[PDB]
């Protein structure tokens, strides 16, 4: 069953020539092209960089027949943070998040002129104030490293997900979430005013008795223990029928 | 609009040197590091505020506000006749508000 | 306070309209869709204003795209942004190598100071009642007062209908100089 | 204190008398780690025979301050300290205890100043519309359990001395001894004020030999 | 003209004269520049008159004068006779009748949230995807971000999610700031007699009220985040303007003689042959050390250094705030620290306070770590270069908390506990999206069900120079010159932009299948739909950034006259 909704609903394209990477990875949740409304742009705030990434994007849309008149809106949050390197793509995909859930995209506050060799590249719009949209479908991020090191990845709004599940299996599911939201805010402002967010684990979840018979067992799962309220290995559920 | 430029200097209009290398500014070559502009219209509304300052308390702030509203008037004046002059401009008049 | 300031260094360029014309229709776009500007705003009719001063066929598809691509039955509010944006679409074509023209439409107000019981003195900027629009303030300016004696628009109801009134150059019958 | 007392061998007492052997008898280093293993026994024991039930109860089922709602919260306030039969709060510093309690659910849940809905504690004298009131202006305290602050409110104003003991335990720590024993003699006299009006959750003193 | 003479206007106006908005004023000038004024001013000098007929005020000064006296002898009046009688009153009918109309403020406490996706109504969200969707994907092959956090030059995710996007702190923004950067404190027991429950200042442990953080801190906090000047204490005492360097001379005099224990002399002997001589000091047992005619010495000097700006993690972040203990920071490099923070932040913002419950549902094997590094320990780095050569202490495992990988490792040793892939990218400034490419690619393998994913990089004096000499960041010297403030010193896309702002910190994502999410109920907060690299092309230039990932929208169009029936997700459906 799962490798038919796999030939079918995930990878019915990964041997298709006629469709890119790019448009798949949308078609998959049955958005178009026109769907990616925004792209976290690397942007480092260098004369090569930003008109590389705005030739790249913009070249991308030209190919896959983005609609006239709908270009990107592009987004680059370091004109706030700077380029912290490793952490560049991180920090644009918390931000990505951050823009698909509540459908405000940031502007530029730095974007005092935008440079008119940009004006060639008509599939992206460089926003210097924040809009609030209707909604974002999906978030484009790239980055550009040293070493010839491209990256790129798509981020969809997480509602297209739903789509694919049943009512019953949603409405558990947002039970579920809704206990486990409140149990997190309780651990959260308790750790804070406590200074203890962060809580070393003294031990592993299994002694060193289990430790080869958990490793071995792919079924082995932790269970509440009853004397100490932490989550350990038992050795009744490891090697066991149930 | 399209075709609007708009260029923000720093300036003080107290300072007989910064009114002649902004005017200076506007006028060189872009080659030169200039604008290359040739204005239409100057509209030197720079002021500082005196409130209550009589005669008998004019002093140091007054000969200097009198400087601004006054005298670099006719200095920044002066400059656009010597630039104007300079490239023999004659008819193509800056127009002063 | 003779102290120099200017350096050619620190002058700050603005030129980029071709990118501002399409962030502010967007950001119209979607004052409107959220209600925040509403039919009956004069800040709607100065934002078609300042788009149709920057109209190009970048700015054209742009607008073309969106509004076309708005549904109008997911509310009033995408109703109404619909049929301004497609007024605003005729505007920007019509207007596409004509001059960009200073045109303010802002309410012209008047000086009101109100002394309340216990004594505190408010000033405000209160609407004049004779003078909703600049036309009729220079009418008002022609016509003087006793002292100087010596021996059909939408605005404040529909801002769509005169967002189409914009590219009309109205003539002038008479002039306010026979006045 | 540790003094003596001959009481009636009620449920409550039994339960006073088995803490007395087991929890209260134990050395102060030790007394935590037996509350933290003996926890849910202590409260299922609590909530059915003493006087001072386990405060976060919802519905019969065993909480704590952190597991309950700012709603579930105020309901059991009332439910412990506002008397149905009567239709009065039994001690007017309980009834001060529950409006403090809705002054900080409106300060917690208000994005800028207002004034607040409860103006004078006259107002709780009909405790379930003054629920009603603050609850629909902040109905997000419905739904989120106390902040970790508003615990530590909450605790702080139950050691409060210019009040009534309140009647229940809010926790187990080195001080569930105090908050077990303190004000243990009224519920004899005020059965209406005590979880089913159950003279066997309740303290009453009376001597071996003049019961005859 | 009307902006102090404001309130005299109206009365001006009532003798038939004008005052004028700027706004008109302006119209009225702007006139003066239409074509036919223009034509008229070449002809001769125009005098535009635009004072609104109050050149018929007779005797104006005074005029106004009166208005002002008449409107403010009024007012005054008014109030010092509303003050007498609400005496009288209070007097007459006492403070009991005035004590029932008082009414009691409520001043807002900072209520943070978490900020979890809100999630729709099934009927509500049935109607974004199309109706075949539904048992069409395998959810076993959907990645979903599940938990996201950062430290960084404006805290936490939340805060610069602020900061981004409004440009401006909230009441819950402004207290998380100031707990972050250690201004405030909380408190729970006896304070100055009184009990006290709340925010502290954590320096004079006075009480501070939310309400009043903002007006007491916000300058403190918006001084000391982001983009700013390089802070020397947070940077072992770097300070860019002055950077010690060493130049080599030749001594020419002999050098006066030093104490020196026997160890330390013989070293000296060793390293300068017959260029310096070593004598016992009979008495003491030290030795003295002749440095002799030339002798090889080492004199330091301070370069002035033109990068003086970064991101830097905000004044006051401290690990033991979020509860690391002194042992785990003396241990690691302070990446490592951003690292640990960030790791708990998204476990936290998936929902998931004990990492062991994640093995409730997944095997020890199935928990990933694809996290990375452009450079890892630069501090470890300058430790076993730099501070060894000049005999400084430094830690024995210097070493091991140099490695790119010893993050993630510190991360399993302390929190996870999993026995699942560890991969750990390095990419520069393409790190973070590698990883991600990474962590997908682990889960569909089947090898791991839930990752880490992210980067992290540090900020430190070497890194900063060598960038500066690839001329890679911005000259601040170049910026000052050109009136930029360090704030406005990171510009893309602009016409000025003139190199990078280097920054430093970390961020993590939790990834994991979509059909694990919805079994453990953890938020979703994006699919990863596609994640994939690209090296460019032949080239000589390493830091050139090139064109290689266009190839994410390869596709062919020699054949496109009809719609291939694969994108059609009715067939697709119809096939399943």
């Amino acid at each position: 069953l799962r490798a038919a909704q796999q030939q079918w609903g995930n990878d019915f394209y990964k041997r298709d020539p006629r469709i890119a990477p790019l448009r798949g990875a949308l078609a998959t949740y049955g958005l178009t092209i026109d769907d990616l409304g925004v792209a976290s742009f690397h942007g480092t705030s260098t004369k090569a960089n930003d008109k590389n990434e705005s030739a790249t994007i913009n070249e991308m849309m030209k190919h896959l027949g983005r609609s006239e008149g709908n270009p990107v809106i592009g987004v680059f949050q370091k004109f706030l943070t700077g380029h912290p390197k490793g952490a560049a793509g991180a920090w644009m995909m918390n931000g990505a998040l951050q823009i698909l859930n509540s459908g405000i995209i940031p502007g530029n506050r730095n974007a005092d002129n935008v440079d008119k060799i940009l004006e060639q590249f008509e599939y992206v719009l460089y926003p210097s104030k924040t809009l609030k949209t209707d909604g974002v479908r999906a978030v484009s991020i790239t980055s550009f490293g040293f070493g010839q090191k491209g990256g790129q990845a798509i981020v969809v709004h997480p509602d297209y997900l739903y789509g694919a599940i049943t009512e019953d299996r949603y409405n558990e599911y947002v039970a579920k979430v809704s206990a486990r939201e409140k149990s997190a805010y309780k651990f959260f402002h308790n750790g804070m005013i406590y200074n203890k967010l962060f809580v070393s684990k003294e031990h592993a979840p299994y002694t060193d008795e289990l430790e080869e018979d958990v490793y071995l067992d792919p079924l082995a799962r932790v269970s509440k223990d009853k004397k100490s309220g932490s989550l350990t290995f038992n050795s009744k559920n490891i090697q066991s029928k149930d | 609009a399209k075709g609007s430029t708009l260029i923000v200097v720093p300036f003080n209009q107290g300072s007989k040197q910064d009114v002649e290398a902004l005017i200076e500014f506007i006028y060189d070559t872009e080659k030169n590091g200039g604008l290359g502009w040739d204005l239409d219209a100057i509209i030197p509304f720079a002021a500082i505020p005196e409130q209550g300052i009589e005669l008998e308390h004019i002093d140091s702030k007054s000969e200097f506000a009198h400087r601004i509203m006054l005298t670099n008037i006719l200095r920044m004046m002066g400059c656009v006749k010597k630039q104007k002059s300079a490239r023999g401009i004659e008819t193509r008049p800056a127009q002063v508000i | 306070g003779v102290a120099t300031s200017f350096s050619r260094k620190k002058a700050r360029t603005f030129d980029s309209s071709w990118n501002w014309a399409k962030q502010s229709l967007l950001s119209l776009y979607f004052e409107i869709i959220h209600g925040v500007l509403k039919n009956v705003d004069r800040e709607v009719v100065s934002e078609a204003i300042n788009i149709m001063n920057r109209s190009n066929d970048a700015l054209i598809k742009f607008m073309e795209y969106h509004i076309s691509n708005t549904d109008e039955t997911k509310g009033e509010n995408y109703q109404l942004v619909k049929t301004l944006g497609e007024q605003l679409i005729e505007n920007c074509k019509q207007v596409l190598d004509v001059d960009p023209v200073y045109k303010d439409v802002a309410k012209p107000t008047g000086p009101k100071t109100a002394i309340d019981k216990n004594g505190n003195i408010t000033y405000s900027e209160e609407p004049r009642e004779k003078v909703r629009k600049l036309s009729q303030y220079v009418q008002e300016m022609a016509l003087g007062g006793p002292i100087t004696k010596e021996s059909e628009d939408a605005l404040d109801k529909d801002s769509t209908k005169e967002v189409a009134s914009l590219p009309n150059k109205s003539t002038i019958s008479k002039t306010v100089s026979s006045t | 204190m540790g003094e003596p007392i001959h009481k009636i061998a009620t449920r409550g007492v039994m339960l006073w008398k088995e803490f007395d052997e087991t929890i209260f008898n134990l050395p102060k280093n030790k007394l935590v780690p037996t509350l933290e293993a003996k926890r849910d026994y202590i409260i299922s024991r609590l909530n059915a025979d003493f006087q001072k039930p386990w405060f976060a109860t919802v519905n019969g089922q065993a909480r704590d301050l952190a597991t309950m709602t700012y709603e579930e919260v105020a309901k059991r306030l009332v439910e412990l300290m506002f008397i149905r039969s009567t239709n009065s709060w039994f001690d007017v510093t309980w009834r001060t205890f529950t409006g403090d309690f809705l002054r900080r659910v409106e300060e917690r849940f208000t994005k800028s100043k207002t004034l607040s809905l409860i103006q004078s504690y006259s107002l709780l004298d009909k405790p379930d519309e003054a629920i009603e009131k603050v609850f629909n202006a902040y109905p997000a305290a419905r739904e989120q359990f106390l902040n970790a602050q508003d615990i530590d409110h909450f605790l702080s104003m139950c050691q409060n001395p210019m009040q009534k003991p309140v009647p229940f335990v809010p926790v187990l720590d080195r001080r569930f001894e105090i908050f077990f024993k303190k004000d243990s003699l009224w519920q004899s006299e005020h059965l209406e004020a005590v979880v089913d009006q159950d003279v066997q959750r309740t303290c009453i003193l009376h001597g071996p030999v003049a019961a005859q | 003209t009307r902006g102090a003479n404001n309130i005299i206007a109206e009365g001006i106006e009532k003798m038939g004269v004008r005052t004028f908005s700027q706004k008109e004023m302006a119209f009225n000038l702007l006139g003066l520049l239409t074509p036919e004024v223009v034509e008229l001013c070449q002809k001769s000098p125009v005098m535009a008159d635009l004072n609104g007929g109050l050149q018929f005020v007779p005797e104006l000064k005074e005029f106004t004068a009166k208005l002002r006296k008449e409107l403010v002898e009024t007012s005054e009046v008014r109030k010092a006779v509303s003050i007498e009688t609400a005496l009288e009153h209070k007097v007459v009918n006492g403070n009991s009748a005035d004590a029932a109309y008082a009414q009691v403020e409520i001043q807002p406490r900072a209520n943070i949230q978490l900020d979890f996706p809100e999630l729709k109504p099934y009927k509500q969200v049935k109607q974004i995807a199309p109706a075949e969707l539904e048992g069409l994907l395998d959810l076993e092959r959907v990645i979903v971000v599940t938990g996201f956090a950062e430290v960084g030059p404006w805290g936490s995710a939340r805060t610069r999610w602020e900061m981004e996007a409004f440009g401006e702190f909230s009441l819950e923004g402004c207290v998380e700031m100031a707990w972050i950067m250690g201004f405030i404190s909380y408190h729970n027991g006896n304070l100055k007699g009184r009990p006290y429950t709340g925010w502290v200042d954590s320096k004079t442990k006075e009480p501070v009220d939310d309400k009043d953080v903002k007006a007491k801190y916000e300058t403190s906090i918006l001084e000391h985040s982001g983009i700013r000047l390089i802070e020397p204490e947070l940077f072992n005492g770097y300070n860019p303007e002055k950077k010690e360097m060493i130049q080599e001379v030749i001594v020419e005099e002999d050098l006066e003689p030093f104490e020196a224990s026997k160890e330390t002399a013989e070293q000296f002997k060793h390293q300068h042959g017959d260029k310096v001589d070593i004598f016992e000091i009979p008495e003491t047992g030290e030795y003295s050390v002749k440095l002799l005619k030339g002798a090889t010495l080492y004199i330091p000097k301070a370069l002035r250094f033109d990068r003086l700006v970064a991101g830097q993690i905000p004044t006051g972040w401290n690990a033991k705030t979020y509860g690391i203990s002194d042992d785990i920071i003396s241990q690691v490099d302070p990446i490592t620290l951003f690292v640990l923070v960030s790791v708990v932040e998204a476990f936290i913002a998936s929902g998931i306070t004990d990492p062991y419950e994640m093995y409730k549902y997944v095997h020890v094997s199935e928990v990933g770590n694809c996290s990375g590094s452009g450079m890892g320990g630069v501090s470890a780095l300058r430790g076993m270069f730099k501070d060894r050569f000049k005999d400084e202490p430094v830690q024995n495992d210097i070493l091991q908390e140099s490695f790119i990988n010893t993050m993630s490792a510190w991360v399993n040793m302390l929190l996870i506990s999993s026995s699942g892939p560890i991969k750990t990218p390095v990419g520069a400034c393409a790190t973070s999206v590698e990883s991600v490419d990474i962590g997908v690619e682990t889960i569909l393998s089947g090898k791991a069900r839930i990752c880490i994913v992210g980067g992290y990089d540090d900020f430190q004096e070497e890194g900063s120079f060598e960038f500066g000499n690839m001329k890679a960041t911005s000259n601040t010297l170049e910026e000052f010159e050109h009136g930029r403030t360090p704030a406005e010193m990171s510009r893309p896309a602009t016409t000025t932009r003139n190199g990078f702002m280097e920054a430093q910190g970390a961020g993590i994502q939790i990834i994991m299948q979509a059909d694990l999410a919805l079994k453990m109920g953890v938020p979703i907060y994006g699919i990863v739909a596609m994640a994939a690299t690209a090296t460019d092309k032949i080239g000589r230039s390493v830091p050139a950034p090139g064109k290689g990932i266009l190839t994410t929208a390869r596709e062919h169009h020699s054949s496109v006259k009809y719609a291939s029936p694969n994108l059609n997700m009715k067939y697709r459906k119809r096939q399943l």
